[PDB]
């Protein structure tokens, strides 16, 4: 469907995707710990009725059936996690994800109380700036005609460099400002 | 309130939850064991055991996170990539 | 009148004099000193007119555009003193010179004794916007604003002059206190009708009223800080201040000639406020708030009712202090984004506090919280409509949501959201800024302790 | 323990100039205050009186605040 | 081929890096300041100031607080004679002469 | 059985009970190779402008740029008049303004006409 890696979801990742969905909603509508579980273990003995299967159309059917049980045999509202999207409490302290830039914004007088820590980000944007050249260096030979075919992107190869477009993922803003 | 979590307690907690599994045995469930190949299970185990995981910490991974956590070292990994561990 | 018409005039070579780096501050500095003189104006009666000479006159209405005008000035000049940082010597001093000119015209313009001085005068203020328009706007397709500007002007302006002349041939006077003492009905005749006709369409194209107001989307865009100020705070003024003073000739033919425009107005502000629900530029959105709230104007004064001529001045007043304020802004935030789009910016507040709440209170004067000035000219149009006839309250109402249905809609994702990864330009707060929109504001929520002098010239 | 630097925006500029508008707001508001507190209690206020016979007032005389009056 | 002669297009001028406490006004520290001071002394504590004493001290506006004064009048005669409160008609029957018909 | 979703305009149809998502031909397979090629390619692109330490400014986004100039300033160079935007033009910009128009002088109309008569309770109505 839509993955960053691979262009196509196999009949694996569906079934995997279609067992961890049902077995969200049956936890869903089975609020009591025990009714989960055994629903949950009849669930799993359907789900290994029809493992062994030989023929791919067969799977495919009975993955569509299976599907359209699921539609209807849904909860209407299900849990969802705090942190997960949809839940109470997603994305909430991401209004106080500062970015890191800002800090280079700073008044003198108000970078004087903490000296060593930006003696250390004055490191690290040195260390960025003579990384940059190397990466770049190493992402353009690596990536083929046509540009890149997946998302995937290469590690670091050679000893004392560092991967390829790593700042703005080493620095993003932590979980709990 | 909200107390800090250490990387040892990480995968104190994690070996804690797969230690109480009934298709494992705590002999030779070691941190970097391979679950079907080095233990012998199944793919639903692997997505069940997943599942485990999301319901013991309280946040869902993602099924495209969730198809690679395939070693205990892994799961510690993610879980200690997403909760911002030894700060 | 001659007591600021002299100081501006010295003003002039004043800025025809000063250094390169001195401009600024002696403009600055002196044209303050105007504005503080400027309040000798509101020695005022509930029953006749300060009248100086001849030529000059001004009642209870005109002085709060007044004030406006030469409190606007200098804000103008801190507004536009730093896009133009680059520019040359003489082009910056032309860009002063052009203002300050500007703002003698203005100042002219509001207290004509006889009409056809306003009229004149009226054309007169066409010739620096168009040129500040056509010549230090930013976008390619300028030219196009400033000829439609120019034309939809003329063109409206032109039959006024005709009807203004057969009107001074035809009695024998143009003095506005003469008109007052001298007034004749007209008849119900087609004469009379083209007669309406002729005296309001400059008005109404200058307002502007609803299907002749194209040459507010652009004009207002491409321009720079100081022209859509002077076009959005002060021009749909001197044509509201043209229409009130001309719509005491025309009675009592309109009460039965009026039925069209006013719902040409009372329906078509409702879609253009709809626009703004799905406009991706954010001086777009300005513009076309300020085409509602003058269509609110067209329709108070239309009614020629008392309480609908003190909603007019007032939201009049309170609209051109709160439309400058945010041209002001949406000028900051392009100036910090290079980018007009208003999808771009966002997540401002967690980078910008400060500047977050001047977006917040800008946007709650914009969506009439009382006891500001904008929720009383409102509600004394909204009295003053229900007064003509029942069911427009509807045609009020709805408007009463929509409004604040793209004001916060403004204030949400210009300030409110996750922040953009790949914008990081944003320089803090310019002290320049911070004094511009505080000058902006403060005399609004300070005139809402005392209105009493902005509710017309029949309070 | 365990303090972790709160990144955040400069907030040195907005500080100085709320710093240096209300410096610059009190510096006059307070003498003008004065004075007006000292006129109302030393030069006080007016008093209400018919007009005499053979008396033309000036037209300040016809209000009551001294302020108003100058 | 290639266009005609032109200079690439300019970066944005970031006034904080060439003085860490200017205010968007001039390059020039001493005259930016002078901006500062003409601003915050004929913009607030000139012209606010002195305009909100004015404002709140116009002499008796529009002569309205007369006319309730003269209302504190008129009443008073209007209690005392038994004559009505208002005259339904503003000008003098007497002197009206209606067009016959 | 089943109730089968029925989508309408408000109510799109579920990803995983599409029949196209479930066809593992050959085109289908060449056409999510190409736009996940086209994909990395234009991903590619933003991170390297977006990572570049040299660069201290706004990226520029030209399908933005795109989207706002189709939206704003392509609309009338690429407008035929037709029997369609005719018929919509006369049914929606001047038809609301007739229907307004004659309610109102109906009951403007009605209440002069009821004014005039003196029934109409005016007693304490003396602002205006």
């Amino acid at each position: 469907a839509f993955l960053p890696s691979a262009a196509y979801l196999t009949h694996q990742q569906k079934v995997l995707q279609l067992y961890k969905r049902a077995l969200r909603h049956l936890e869903s509508r089975c609020v009591h710990r025990d009714k989960y579980r055994y629903f949950a273990c009849l669930l799993r003995a359907r789900f290994d009725e029809h493992k062994n299967e030989k023929d791919m159309v067969k799977a495919t059917q009975l993955l569509r059936e299976a599907e359209k049980e699921f539609w209807h045999g849904q909860h209407p509202q299900p849990y969802i996690f705090p942190e997960s999207p949809g839940g109470t409490s997603y994305e909430r302290y991401e209004c106080y994800k500062v970015p890191e830039w800002c800090l280079d914004d700073w008044h003198p007088s108000e970078k004087a109380m903490y000296p060593d820590y930006f003696a250390k980000r004055e490191q690290w944007k040195k260390l960025r700036r003579e990384s940059w050249e190397r990466e770049v260096k190493q992402l353009q030979e690596e990536t083929p005609v046509g540009g890149p075919r997946t998302e995937a992107l290469p590690p670091a190869r050679k000893q004392g460099d560092l991967p390829p477009l790593w700042w703005h993922i080493v620095t993003r803003p932590r979980e709990r400002p | 309130d909200a107390p800090p979590l250490t990387l040892e307690g990480i995968k104190d907690r994690v070996l804690y939850v797969l230690k109480l599994y009934d298709k494992i045995d705590p002999e030779k469930l070691s941190v970097n064991s391979h679950f079907m190949k080095d233990l012998g299970l199944d793919s639903l185990d692997q997505v069940e055991i997943i599942m485990a995981m999301e319901d013991e910490f309280g946040f869902e991974i993602p099924d495209i996170d969730a198809e690679k956590l395939m070693c205990p070292q892994e799961i510690v990994d993610y879980i200690a990539d997403k909760k911002d561990v030894y700060e | 009148m001659l007591k600021y018409i002299i100081p501006t005039m010295m003003l002039m070579p004043l800025t025809w004099l000063s250094k390169n780096s001195m401009i600024w501050i002696n403009t600055t500095l002196h044209s303050l000193l105007i504005s503080l003189t400027s309040l000798l104006l509101l020695n005022q009666f509930g029953d006749n007119s300060l009248n100086f000479s001849l030529t000059f006159f001004s009642d209870s209405l005109s002085t709060p555009l007044l004030i406006l005008t030469m409190w606007l000035l200098p804000l103008m000049l801190m507004a536009s003193q730093h896009h133009l940082s680059k520019e040359n010597l003489a082009r910056k001093k032309l860009f002063i010179s052009m203002l300050i000119l500007l703002q003698l015209f203005l100042i002219m313009t509001f207290t004509a004794t006889e009409l056809i001085f306003f009229y004149i005068m009226f054309e007169a203020t066409l010739v620096p916007t168009l040129i500040i328009i056509t010549r230090w706007g930013n976008q390619t397709e300028r030219l196009n604003a400033g000829l439609y500007f120019l034309f939809y002007t003329l063109a409206g302006s032109l039959p006024l002059l005709v009807a203004l002349i057969y009107i001074q041939n035809t009695m024998g006077s143009l003095n506005f206190l003469i008109l007052q003492y001298w007034v004749q009905p007209m008849p119900n005749s087609w004469s009379n009708t083209f007669m309406w006709l002729a005296c309001m369409m400059a008005f109404m194209v200058k307002m502007p009223l609803y299907g002749l107001h194209l040459w507010l989307p652009k004009a207002h865009v491409e321009a720079p800080i100081a022209g859509s100020m002077v076009l959005a705070a002060i021009l749909l003024k001197l044509g509201g201040y043209g229409m009130m003073r001309i719509t005491l000739l025309l009675n009592p033919i309109t009460d039965f000639m009026a039925y069209p425009f006013i719902m040409l107005s009372l329906w078509g502000m409702i879609m253009t406020s709809s626009i703004c629900l799905r406009q991706t530029d954010l001086k777009s959105l300005i513009a076309y708030s300020s085409v509602s709230h003058m269509a609110l104007v067209i329709v108070a004064i239309l009614i020629q009712t008392p309480w609908s001529y003190m909603g007019a001045t007032a939201l009049m007043i309170a609209h051109g202090l709160t439309s400058s304020m945010l041209f002001c802004l949406a000028n900051s935030n392009y100036e910090r984004v290079h980018s007009r789009t208003m999808i771009l910016a966002r997540g401002l507040q967690t980078l910008l506090p400060l500047m977050a709440a001047w977006w917040l209170l800008a946007s709650l004067t914009n969506l009439a919280l009382p006891p500001s000035i904008n929720l009383i000219g409102e509600l004394f149009v909204v009295m003053s409509t229900f007064s003509w006839s029942n069911i427009t309250i509807i045609l009020m109402g709805l408007n009463m949501v929509i409004t604040a249905l793209y004001s916060l809609y403004m204030l949400i994702t210009t300030q409110r959201g996750k922040h953009t990864h790949h914008i990081n330009n944003i320089l803090p707060s310019f002290t320049r800024e911070n004094a511009l929109m505080s000058l902006h504001m403060l005399p609004l929520l300070l005139l809402s302790l005392n209105p009493k002098i902005i509710l017309g010239p029949l309070y | 323990g365990k303090r972790l630097f709160i990144i955040k925006p400069s907030g040195f500029y907005d500080k100085r100039f709320l710093k240096l508008l209300r410096f610059y707001i009190l510096l006059t508001g307070i003498p003008v205050v004065i004075g007006i507190t000292l006129i109302n209690v030393f030069i006080g206020e007016a008093e209400l009186a018919e007009i005499p016979e053979g008396y033309v007032p000036e037209h300040w005389e016809y209000f009551k605040h001294p302020i108003s009056r100058w | 081929t290639l266009r005609w002669q032109e200079d690439p297009e300019p970066e944005d001028e970031n006034l904080y890096e060439k003085n860490p406490d200017s205010h968007g006004y001039d390059k020039d520290p001493a005259v930016d300041v002078w901006n500062m001071r003409v601003v915050f002394f004929f913009g607030f504590s000139i012209v606010l100031v002195l305009g909100s004493t004015f404002v709140a001290y116009l002499p008796d506006y529009r002569m309205q607080e007369w006319a309730r004064r003269e209302a504190e009048r008129l009443v008073k005669y209007r209690e005392a004679h038994g004559l009505p409160l208002m005259e339904s008609n503003c000008f003098d029957p007497s002197k009206i002469q209606l067009p016959e018909d | 059985s089943f109730p089968k979703y029925e989508p309408s305009r408000l109510a799109s149809l579920p990803t995983t009970l599409d029949p196209a998502e479930y066809d593992i031909s050959s085109e289908t397979r060449k056409a999510q190779a190409e736009r996940l090629a086209i994909r990395s390619r234009l991903k590619r692109e933003y991170q390297l402008q977006y990572n570049d330490p040299s660069r201290r400014g706004v990226v520029e986004d030209p399908a933005l740029i795109r989207w706002t100039c189709a939206r704003s300033a392509n609309v009338y160079p690429n407008f035929r008049p037709n029997t369609k935007t005719s018929l919509l033009g006369a049914l929606f910009g001047i038809g609301p303004l007739i229907f307004w128009y004659y309610v109102f002088k109906t009951d403007r109309d009605r209440k002069e006409k009821l004014i005039q008569e003196g029934k109409l309770d005016r007693t304490f109505n003396i602002s205006y």
